């Protein structure tokens, strides 16, 4: 029962009966998603399959760009895209 | 019966009839013409403009264009676009040389003449970009 | 301008032994689960 | 209008974007410029 949900079901698999009152709009979540650098225009992908938390970004996009980090032009055209450089 | 035409200049140029000692910073952004002697000679060296690549999943040629602050008069907002090694897609590119361009880009030193210079002073010297 | 260098991997050896507890054997046991289920006489999550 | 600092840049560019603090626009089209958004 919904009563007796204490600490030790905490992250476990519980079975618990119950009405449902209300029911939400359909919200809409992220899977893949393709990201662009604002500057730099380096192409990412963003694939996500958590999709179960609640109130929080467990996946967000990346806090730089990944085109310094990752090395993958020889010639690698200091350079900075800033803080949070990727859109959607 | 596509490359841009460019301008060169002959004449009087006046106060800007100048020398690599003359030039101060007085005539920056300004159109003169410099007389003195070449002293160092940079390599020629070829300098990508458009680079052209191709998606074999797709089979497609991709092209990214290229600029820098030396080929325009007037600056611009300085966009650095990487050099793309993978589509929007997420496919690998393969770069097509032959097909992207490249211009030569050139360095020299024109220093004053020995004939017109000071005779016990150090030379001045510019840069020149070809 | 030369390209991305990929990487790619190949299966030669054995190596270690695996264990229950790792990820690729949970994988291989729950994907042997949904192959090899009978509840009566039919595969009924394959079928599913 | 000063010139004598040797080793060190006395006046430079601004460190931020100077539009958000002037207030210059009554429509004010959060968004942020980035560190050091300045081109000469
Ligand atoms: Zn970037």
């Amino acid at each position: 029962p919904l009563r007796d949900l204490d600490s030790e079901h905490v992250s476990k698999i519980v079975r618990l009966s119950g009405i449902i009152i209300s029911t939400s709009v359909l919200s809409s979540r992220a899977t893949y998603l393709s990201i662009m650098c604002r500057n730099c225009r380096h192409t990412t992908s963003i694939t996500i399959n958590n999709f179960n938390s609640i109130t929080g970004n467990t996946v967000s996009l990346p806090r730089s760009c990944l085109s310094t980090i990752e090395s993958e032009s020889s010639m690698a055209n200091k350079k900075n895209c800033g803080p949070d450089p990727y859109i959607i | 019966p596509r490359h841009p035409w460019k301008l060169s200049f002959k004449g009087s140029f006046g106060a800007h009839a100048l020398s690599p000692r003359t030039l101060t910073a007085q005539h920056l952004n300004k159109l003169v013409s410099v007389e003195g002697i070449v002293t160092k000679t940079s390599l020629v060296r070829p300098k990508l403009i458009r680079s052209v690549h191709y998606a074999a999943k797709t089979g497609r040629f991709h092209y990214r264009d290229y600029t820098d602050a030396t080929t325009t008069l007037t600056t611009r907002i300085p966009t650095p676009a990487i050099y793309p090694t993978e589509d929007t897609e997420g496919n690998k590119l393969t770069t097509e040389y032959g097909y992207s361009t490249f211009i030569d880009h050139q360095r020299i030193t024109v220093q004053e003449m020995p004939e017109m210079a000071p005779a016990g002073q150090l030379p001045r010297s510019i840069d020149v970009i070809l | 301008s030369f390209d991305r260098p990929e990487i790619y991997s190949a299966p030669v050896l054995q190596g270690e032994s695996p264990n229950d507890d790792d990820n690729t054997e949970i994988i291989k046991s729950f994907k042997n689960f949904i192959l090899e289920f009978r509840l009566d006489s039919q595969f009924i999550y394959r079928d599913q």
